């Protein structure tokens, strides 16, 4: 089985840097890249990179270009990131995650099926709607996310205090050990998630992703 | 569409960033990508004049 | 198995020359003829030509000799079976027995004895040859009214008056309320200026619940106008049950 | 036109009717071909029949061509509601083009609402009356308009009955009348006859 | 005029027909890295016996074309004689035909040539 | 007027597919020798007259980047470059400590 | 002038050179003479194009120990080459990557890819593909036997 | 009723005669260790070719049943039309018959058509 295994979380303080790890395990590493994205509470999730382990090749988001260095050793199948210049901006949960579609012909990228445990570091479009959902357990909730841009589409389920799990992809197809309650569905730039007949392990935040884009998420709770 | 039994001579040239010794593109220089809007995947460009 | 649409009615004076297009898609553009039939209301139904936009053969009707030119654009691929492609036509020396209906249609087969025979038809594009200028409309608010009192029903609409030429299409609330609609046919005055009207029946309950917009458009004025048709009626009949 | 179609002719519900299609010999029939097309009023034309006795893609087998040495029929075995229409007959060849008919009128054998001239028409000012009929049968309709019980014979004028999509007929009459007409009487009617049938319509600007 | 291998591949079915022969040619043609073009030309060859095998057991044998005692279905696309052969190429059949290929087959290799030959054989004894 | 099903063989019917694709490289190249350069010692020679036949009225959807052809090229340098290098010298005993110093410059 | 037709018609394009990684994917690695060159494209993929006589020499490293196709268990010793080697080439077309997580800004900036050498080959065969042919086509006709 | 492939196998040669549409149509069917079926299915379609090929020089071609102009020799085990189709099975047959099956090919590929046909192509002349 496909496992990232993360280091823990830290406290730094500002100006300092900070390095994480993240071993991969249960398939060829060479296949795909590895990807590396914050969560900050409250905040739309960023994607930072991606590297292919074949050749160490890499792509930077802009905002962190100059302060990011992401790389890996081959022969332990761990990728490796390190983020210099550290500012109270940079709190947030730490993720490594890899695509779903992985064979040795191709891949896809952005289906993030895999993620890692998270690193909480601690240092000092796409609009979905609701922001908001109190619903009963039975009711069914229709959260909406309106693109500009088009393409597979993806939906994640974020638990209190979990790694967020891949829910449906290319906007209407459900991921292994999903139930037929959720769904997804499409119209023009609008994509609704529903989830019909809600129970307590349904609740928590949703999120809407298109590329390395994410929404802003939607808290689902109990009512 | 045109059938073909044999493609033209393709040089194996083993190369990277830099295409060697390619086919010249057609009048424009051409861009391919697989999905523009996602920045994954490479952007193969094709030269119409060689660079010496 | 496609779909043609052609442009919009425009008005031309005559001596002057008009270009109407006739966009195909949903097939092979090159594989039918591209028949232009027009229909007036003094000589009837007349066969003006064709053109294969493949090779580029034409083959007109001695009475279009030697004032319509015919024109293809290239072939748009879209699958390996459909596509989509623009057929143009340029008729000059325009006069006052020209004015009628166009049509462009697309062929039966490719091969045998009917394969430029007209198969599959547009809309038409009616085109208007005349000195007479060009007067906008004047839409009225028509005052909804009692059609059942115990069914609780009424009719409300909108009153193109004086306009010219033909034609002007009626829509309500940006083509979201088509139910009940009925648009009637205008009539000639003596002046030889037209005037329809449009009245949609609609219930009496309805009235905070849905906003009754009225959208007129009249291309060759290149005016619209969008009345609120005031839901408050002044029909007796009606007022009893308000 | 030089073919030559016959003027009008008819039939029953559930039985057949024949259209003619003749002509000098330089259309019809010998060595031509001829098609048939459902043209209704302001709406497409269907193909029906094409090559003499051919019928095109998707039509019902209620439709039959025959074309003899010189001319051409066309036989449309149970008629519906629908077939009443125009039909037009089209000799041609395979390298000439179409020469058309002169048509065939096929015959298979009301809601009044009289709305008052609005406000914004009385700051103009003028005074329409529009009188508009709707879902009658057979279109035959006669309008006459009364100004407070009395003949009106100026500025009367009625559209021609058309037929809806509910295999119906509509139309329209308007009376065009002045302000000082439409404050100096008490009531203005619009009368419809149809098969002696008398209905009428009154409005009155007192109230 | 010819067209050649795969000619009127957009052409109707009935301008097709005439290329039968054209197509049916070069159909058969005539360490390691060897080996992989001897498995290719031992499918090949799997491949042409396994048509002629279908052809065969029909009611054809005699290539090209043969005729067949089966009545058209309607439901099976209900074209006409002159929509099919003037206006439809052989992909854009075959693209519409691919549902009732392998029923067609069934009706043409049993209830044919094991009904049709053994009657033959019980007219050829008298 | 009711139809017969007929049997054709040898109509232009192609669906899109995967093969064992084999190789060609000219009649010149094979001159060069120098004991099997690169690949060609095998190969068939190419058809010194190739032919071109271009599908009228045909339209077809092509796809570079779920094209298997690159696959099996891919797969086919690997092998070719672990086939040319199967009977070389192998220097297993050349990971010996290396007393190393600067070039004289 | 065809970047400007996919990212916006008045926008600025950068040119930056890799981001790091193997060497095999920060320079420009190929083959000449025998030899593995492994060359500084920091000269070429250094500008900035708004909406509106000499050589430039890079610096090449060579190895003569190379992994390439990222194989392991096989390293391959390419043997010395006697006498200056000379070798001119055509660039044809280049292998580039766009920078992510842009949002605010209307500028792109592309930088020098490749390791997957499978991109070598689309180059060369995105006008080809592979088809068999299926002979065996029935349809309609009025013919029978008796 | 079908007995299946080899069904008859028991039953007379009258019997099993009605069963040769059975095994005739089971005949053909449609790194290492993957190649023991190659060889195999390759030397199962040259038994194949061999048999039809014997079946086609022959006065046969459509295969099944054919007849042919040869004289029954009474030395081939002298049997009667009521011994042989009501009292025998096919092995019993050819278990006596292979000494001579040889002798009666070579009276078949040689003395028939080759000096039929060629008297056809004297007789399609005129
Ligand atoms: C190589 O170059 C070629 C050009 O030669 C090129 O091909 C064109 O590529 C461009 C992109 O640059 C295309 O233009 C885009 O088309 C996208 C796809 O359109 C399909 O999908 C539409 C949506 O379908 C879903 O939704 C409907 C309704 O809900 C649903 O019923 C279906 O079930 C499906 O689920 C679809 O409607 C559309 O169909 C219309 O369009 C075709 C013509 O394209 C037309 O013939 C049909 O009759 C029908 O009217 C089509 O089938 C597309 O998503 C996109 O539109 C979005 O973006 C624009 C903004 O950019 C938005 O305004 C728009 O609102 C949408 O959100 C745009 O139209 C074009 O389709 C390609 N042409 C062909 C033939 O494929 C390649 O892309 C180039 N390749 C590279 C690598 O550069
Ligand atoms: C893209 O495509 C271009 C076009 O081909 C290609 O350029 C080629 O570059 C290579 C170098 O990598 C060339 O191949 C070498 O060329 C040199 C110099 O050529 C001179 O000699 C010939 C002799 O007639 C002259 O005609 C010519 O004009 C030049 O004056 C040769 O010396 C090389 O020969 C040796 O090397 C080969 C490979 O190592 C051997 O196979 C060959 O047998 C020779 O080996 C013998 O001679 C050596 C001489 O010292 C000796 O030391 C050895 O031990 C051995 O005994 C070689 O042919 C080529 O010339 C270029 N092409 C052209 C048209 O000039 C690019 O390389 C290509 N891009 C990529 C990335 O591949
Ligand atoms: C590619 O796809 C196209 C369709 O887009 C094909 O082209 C059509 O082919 C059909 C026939 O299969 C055409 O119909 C014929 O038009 C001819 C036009 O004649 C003039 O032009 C030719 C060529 O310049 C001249 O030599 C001749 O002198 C004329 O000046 C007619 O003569 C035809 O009428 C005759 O044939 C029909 C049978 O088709 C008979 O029934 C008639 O009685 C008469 O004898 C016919 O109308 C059509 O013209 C073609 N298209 C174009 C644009 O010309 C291609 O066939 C297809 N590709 C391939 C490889 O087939
Ligand atoms: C790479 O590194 C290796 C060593 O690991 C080198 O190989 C050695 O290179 C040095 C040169 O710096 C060689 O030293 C020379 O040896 C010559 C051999 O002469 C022999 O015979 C004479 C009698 O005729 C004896 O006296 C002598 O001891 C030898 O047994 C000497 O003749 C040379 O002397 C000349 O040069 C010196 C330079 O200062 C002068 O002072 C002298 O007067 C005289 O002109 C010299 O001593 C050594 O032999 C090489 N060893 C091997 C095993 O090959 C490479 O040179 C080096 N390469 C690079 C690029 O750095
Ligand atoms: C055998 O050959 C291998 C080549 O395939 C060599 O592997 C590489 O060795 C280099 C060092 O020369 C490594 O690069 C360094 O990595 C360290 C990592 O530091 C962290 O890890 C160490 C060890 O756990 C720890 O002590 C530190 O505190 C850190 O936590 C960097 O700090 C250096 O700056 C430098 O980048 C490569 O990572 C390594 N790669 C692989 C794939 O193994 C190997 O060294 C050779 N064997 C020997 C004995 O030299
Ligand atoms: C990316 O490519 C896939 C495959 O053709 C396509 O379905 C998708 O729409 C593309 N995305 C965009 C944004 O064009
Ligand atoms: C013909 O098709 C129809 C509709 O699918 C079906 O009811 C009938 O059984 C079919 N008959 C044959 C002989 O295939
Ligand atoms: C033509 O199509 C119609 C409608 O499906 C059908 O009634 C008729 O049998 C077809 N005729 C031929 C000759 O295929
Ligand atoms: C093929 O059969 C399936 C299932 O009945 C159906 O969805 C599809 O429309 C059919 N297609 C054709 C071309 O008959
Ligand atoms: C890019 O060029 C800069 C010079 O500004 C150099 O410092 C850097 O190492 C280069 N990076 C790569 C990956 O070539
Ligand atoms: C490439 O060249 C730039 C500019 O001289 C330099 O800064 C950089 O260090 C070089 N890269 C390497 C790997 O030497
Ligand atoms: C890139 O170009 C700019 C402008 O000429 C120059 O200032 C800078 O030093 C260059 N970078 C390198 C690494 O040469
Ligand atoms: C490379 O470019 C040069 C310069 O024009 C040209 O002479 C040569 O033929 C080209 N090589 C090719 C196209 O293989
Ligand atoms: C028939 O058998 C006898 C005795 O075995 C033999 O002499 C004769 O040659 C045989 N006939 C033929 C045609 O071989
Ligand atoms: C029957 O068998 C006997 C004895 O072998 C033989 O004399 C006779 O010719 C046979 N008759 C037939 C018809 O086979
Ligand atoms: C087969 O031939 C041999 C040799 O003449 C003989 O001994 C044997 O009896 C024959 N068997 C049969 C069944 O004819």
């Amino acid at each position: 089985q496909v496992r990232l295994s993360q280091s823990g979380g830290q406290m730094k303080k500002p100006g300092e840097s900070m390095r994480l790890s993240c071993r991969a395990s249960g398939y060829e590493f060479l296949n795909c890249p590895i990807n590396w994205i914050r969560l900050a509470p409250g905040r739309r999730p960023e994607w930072m990179g991606w590297l292919k382990p074949r050749g160490g090749a890499v792509n930077y988001a802009r905002k962190f270009q100059g302060r990011v260095t992401m790389t890996r050793d081959v022969y332990s199948d761990t990728a490796f990131l390190e983020l210099r210049s550290l500012t109270s901006d940079d709190t947030a949960v730490y993720f490594c995650t890899r695509g779903k579609y992985c064979t040795a012909r191709d891949y896809y990228n952005w289906d993030f099926e895999h993620w890692g445990r998270g690193a909480p570091v601690t240092v000092s479009v796409l609009t979905q709607s609701p922001a908001t959902l109190s619903l009963s357990p039975g009711e069914t909730a229709i959260i909406s996310c309106r693109t500009s841009q088009s393409g597979s589409l993806a939906w994640y389920q974020q638990r209190p205090g979990q790694a967020p799990r891949l829910v449906i992809y290319s906007g209407s197809t459900r991921a292994a050990g999903i139930p037929d309650r959720f769904s997804g569905s499409r119209w023009g730039a609008d994509y609704n998630l529903s989830i019909s007949n809600l129970e307590s392990g349904d609740f928590g935040v949703y999120y809407c992703q298109q590329y390395e884009f994410f929404g802003q998420g939607t808290k689902v709770q109990v009512d | 569409v045109s059938t073909v039994q044999c493609t033209h001579g393709i040089k194996p040239v083993v190369s990277t960033q830099l295409l060697l010794n390619g086919s010249l593109a057609e009048e424009e220089v051409m861009i391919r990508s697989e999905n523009i809007t996602n920045n994954a995947k490479n952007i193969l460009v094709q030269f119409n004049t060689p660079v010496q | 198995q496609g779909q043609l649409v052609q442009s919009g009615a425009e008005l031309k004076k005559p001596g002057a020359s008009v270009k109407i297009s006739c966009k195909t898609s949903g097939y092979r553009f090159n594989f039918y003829h591209i028949n232009w039939i027009r229909q007036t209301a003094g000589r009837g139904p007349e066969w003006m030509g064709w053109i294969s936009p493949y090779s580029g053969d034409k083959n007109l009707a001695p009475a279009f000799q030697d004032r319509v030119i015919m024109t293809t654009d290239t072939e748009v691929p879209v699958t390996s079976f459909t596509s989509t492609g623009a057929a143009y036509m340029e008729i000059r020396n325009l006069k006052f027995d020209d004015t009628g209906t166009y049509f462009c249609a697309k062929g039966l087969l490719r091969d045998g004895s009917s394969t430029w025979l007209p198969y599959l038809w547009g809309q038409g594009t009616l085109l208007t040859v005349s000195s007479a200028s060009t007067k906008g409309p004047s839409v009225f608010p028509l005052a909804p009214s009692s059609k059942s009192t115990s069914g609780g029903t009424a009719a409300l609409g909108c009153l193109v008056k004086d306009y010219f030429p033909e034609p002007v299409t009626v829509s309500w609330n940006s083509g979201a309320l088509t139910s009940g609609v009925h648009t009637f046919p205008a009539v000639l005055q003596s002046s030889g200026l037209y005037s329809l009207s449009s009245v949609v029946t609609v219930p009496s309950s309805s009235l905070g619940t849905q906003t009754y917009i009225c959208n007129v458009n009249h291309k060759p004025s290149n005016t619209k106008v969008d009345k609120r048709v005031e839901p408050k009626s002044c029909d007796k009949g009606l007022e009893v049950l308000f | 036109s030089v073919l030559t179609q016959s003027a009008s002719v008819s039939g029953s519900l559930g039985q057949s009717v024949t259209i003619s299609c003749t002509g000098p010999n330089s259309v019809c029939c010998s060595h031509k071909s001829i098609s048939w097309y459902q043209w209704p009023p302001g709406r497409a034309p269907t193909l029906i029949i094409y090559e003499d006795n051919e019928r095109a893609p998707g039509i019902s087998p209620r439709f039959s061509g025959y074309k003899s040495y010189w001319s051409a029929y066309l036989t449309i075995s149970d008629l519906r509601p629908e077939d009443e229409t125009t039909y037009y007959c089209c000799s041609y060849t395979h390298n000439s083009g179409c020469v058309f008919g002169t048509g065939t009128k096929v015959s298979v054998l009301p809601s009044v609402t009289l709305f008052p001239p609005s406000s914004e028409e009385l700051q103009a000012n003028k005074a329409t009356l529009v009188c508009l009929i709707s879902d009658f049968y057979p279109g035959a309709v006669t309008v006459a308009w009364k100004a407070d019980s009395s003949p009106v014979k100026a500025g009367v004028e009625t559209t021609t009955p058309s037929k809806q999509s509910n295999n119906k007929y509509a139309a329209s009459s308007y009376l065009s009348l002045t302000p000082e007409q439409w404050k100096s009487h008490r009531s203005y009617s619009c009368q419809v006859t149809h098969e002696g049938s008398t209905v009428e319509k009154t409005v009155a600007p007192t109230e | 005029v010819f067209l050649g291998f795969l000619g009127a591949a957009g052409s109707t079915m009935g301008a097709a027909s005439m290329t039968l022969t054209v197509q049916a040619r070069n159909l058969l043609s005539g360490t390691v890295w060897g080996i992989k073009q001897l498995q290719a030309r031992v499918l090949a060859v799997e491949r042409y016996l396994r048509d002629q095998q279908l052809l065969g057991i029909w009611g054809c044998s005699g290539k090209l074309i043969c005729c067949t005692n089966v009545p058209w279905n309607s439901s099976w696309s209900n074209r006409n004689l002159s929509e099919i052969w003037d206006n439809m190429t052989w992909l854009q059949w075959d693209k519409e035909i691919s549902n009732y290929t392998q029923i067609i087959y069934g009706l043409l290799e049993e209830s044919q040539n094991q009904q049709e030959k053994n009657e033959q054989d019980l007219l050829a004894l008298d | 007027e009711n139809l017969w099903v007929t049997v054709y063989y040898g109509v232009p019917v192609w669906k899109d597919a995967e093969t064992t694709l084999f190789c060609a490289s000219d009649a010149k190249a094979y001159e060069t020798e120098k004991h099997n350069v690169w690949a060609t010692c095998a190969c068939v020679p190419t058809d010194p007259n190739p032919q071109e036949i271009h599908l009228e009225n045909v339209t077809e959807e092509f796809n570079m980047w779920k094209n298997n052809m690159v696959e099996q090229m891919h797969t086919d340098i690997i092998s070719l470059w672990d086939q040319s290098l199967k009977p070389c010298v192998k220097l297993t005993p050349l990971c010996v400590t290396l007393q190393c110093t600067n070039v004289t410059n | 002038k065809q970047l400007r037709k996919h990212f916006g018609n008045n926008t600025i394009i950068r040119f930056a050179n890799s981001s790091g990684g193997d060497l095999e994917v920060t320079t420009h690695s190929f083959n000449c003479g025998g030899e593995f060159f492994y060359c500084n494209t920091s000269g070429l993929f250094n500008s900035t194009w708004i909406s509106n006589n000499d050589s430039i020499t890079l610096p090449c490293r060579i190895k003569q120990i190379i992994n390439m196709w990222q194989r392991i268990g096989q390293a391959m010793y390419a043997p010395p080459i006697q006498g200056v080697i000379r070798c001119v080439s055509n660039i044809t077309g280049l292998i580039l990557t766009r920078d992510g997580g842009a949002n605010n800004t209307s500028t792109e900036t592309f930088r020098p890819g490749g390791g997957d050498m499978r991109d070598n080959w689309r180059s060369e065969l995105y006008k080809y593909k592979v088809v068999k042919i299926e002979p065996l086509g029935v349809a309609p006709t009025r013919c029978k036997r008796r």
